């Protein structure tokens, strides 16, 4: 196995981040170790092989080292484009369970904080006849990460919610998010006020509509 | 010089999952080829490998119900998995390794192929497309964000364009989500001037030979 | 064990 710590890390733009990888036993020749970068929605990309050798096109602010069973990836002068999950892969032999993937370290790159602008979209008129309605809430261009709460006539919802997040913007580190609340048609017709609350720690942005007005 | 995974799609628990790693512009022969997957919200998971010189080796969880086969006549490496379960719903990737000396320097990756294992009662399902428009607001604005909600389709993917692909500025199409029903949904929004002509989302779902266009307008007010 | 060698 390859044990990766931490599982997540936040690093300000311009700073240096380190990712740790402990092999449960020596890898072959103590050097069969690669690092990969994977951004959501993309395949993994090779960064470093044989502990410290850069893959083509990879800039030298990515650095790999190793000693015994311990391997480290260092990314200096971090930019928003570095937001990704990083994996080490170790190899011992061409046998059952002879190589292993680390669990990954998600690197979040910290740009300037900015509160989302929030949009809410009442269900189109043809939704309710189907027996369920889906309300959509969009949070635009925000950092850091948010948590989303839905309220119906003041009651917090605990089921029927899905969230989808775009990856950190390679230019300004911000996210975008789509949150949906799905209710049965009788639930929707039995209530009036629908509220999406998008929270960043001590900051919240709230957007509502009242069913009778749309 | 690239690899690509063959079409995934919707599979029953009694089906066989067969995925082909195809090469274009180079040979897989004499090069390592790996199969890996990523379940939603999980890390990359190794399935097994075709060694450069003919050995096939597996993760122990996969070995009891998987076969990886090289075909040096057709220039492919194939993954076959049986006894499918919901845990096998995932994106599947293959990759080629340029140099045996790196052992795991896998440098040529496929784009990934989407696989969903349903229950027995899983047939493909076309998306429903609903317009997204704001409520009537007391201060109308010089710009407005409109959109389309693409709801209840199976399997992935759908593709969304606006105005037959001519409208790209201000478009944001979010990653899909999978609702409690097991069906997939996504949202696509676009910001436009309140004076411009109506915008149309084009939603294609190849798995059901379906395309749906919805022309979206600001609400009457 | 080691890629054919």
């Amino acid at each position: 196995d390859m044990t990766q710590t931490p599982s997540s890390k936040s690093v300000p733009v311009g700073d240096t981040v380190t990712i740790n990888c402990q092999a449960s036993e020596s890898v072959y020749s103590n050097n069969r170790l690669s690092w990969f970068q994977q951004k959501p929605g993309q395949p993994p990309k090779l960064l470093i092989y044989l502990v410290s050798t850069l893959a083509s096109g990879v800039p030298s602010r990515f650095k790999g080292s190793g000693s015994g069973t311990q391997f480290t990836l260092t990314i200096s002068d971090v930019v928003c484009d570095d937001a990704a999950t990083y994996y080490c892969v170790g190899y011992k032999s061409s046998t059952t369970d002879g190589l292993a993937f680390g669990g990954g370290t998600e690197v979040v790159v910290k740009g300037d904080p900015v509160a989302p602008t929030v949009l809410i979209f009442p269900p189109a008129a043809d939704q309710v006849a189907t027996g369920t309605v889906t309300i959509v809430c969009v949070a635009n261009k925000y950092f850091p990460d948010v948590t989303v709460t839905w309220e119906v006539d003041g009651t917090t919802q605990t089921t029927g919610i899905e969230n989808s997040k775009t990856p950190q913007n390679s230019a300004d580190c911000t996210y975008n998010l789509s949150s949906t609340l799905t209710l049965t048609s009788t639930q929707y017709n039995s209530h009036k006020e629908y509220t999406c609350k998008v929270t960043q720690g001590t900051t919240s942005v709230v957007q509502s509509f009242n069913r009778g007005d749309c | 010089q690239s690899v690509e995974e063959s079409e995934g799609g919707l599979f029953k628990p009694t089906d066989t999952l067969t995925l082909t790693c195809t090469a274009s512009g180079f040979s897989l022969s004499g090069h390592g080829v790996i199969w890996v997957r990523q379940a939603p919200g999980k890390g990359l998971e190794w399935i097994g490998s075709a060694g450069a010189y003919g050995r096939i080796y597996y993760a122990s969880w996969a070995k009891s119900r998987s076969t990886i086969t090289r075909n040096t006549n057709l220039n492919t490496v194939t993954l076959k998995m049986t006894s499918l379960t919901a845990a096998d719903t995932a994106t599947y990737f293959c990759a080629r390794r340029s140099d045996v000396g790196t052992s795991v320097g896998f440098d040529s990756w496929g784009p990934g192929t989407l696989v969903t294992i349903s229950s027995s009662s899983g047939q493909p399902k076309a998306p429903s497309v609903f317009p997204l428009a704001p409520c009537c607001g007391d201060t109308p604005s010089s710009t407005v964000t409109l959109g389309c909600l693409v709801k209840g389709y199976l399997p992935e993917p759908v593709t969304v364009t606006w105005n037959s692909g001519t409208l790209t500025n201000g478009v944001r199409t979010f990653p899909s989500v999978r609702q409690s029903s097991g069906l997939y949904s996504l949202s696509s929004v676009v910001s436009v001037t309140s004076s411009s002509q109506p915008v149309t989302c084009n939603v294609a779902h190849p798995a059901t030979n379906t395309k749906v266009d919805k022309t979206v307008a600001p609400s009457t007010c | 064990i080691i890629x054919g060698s």
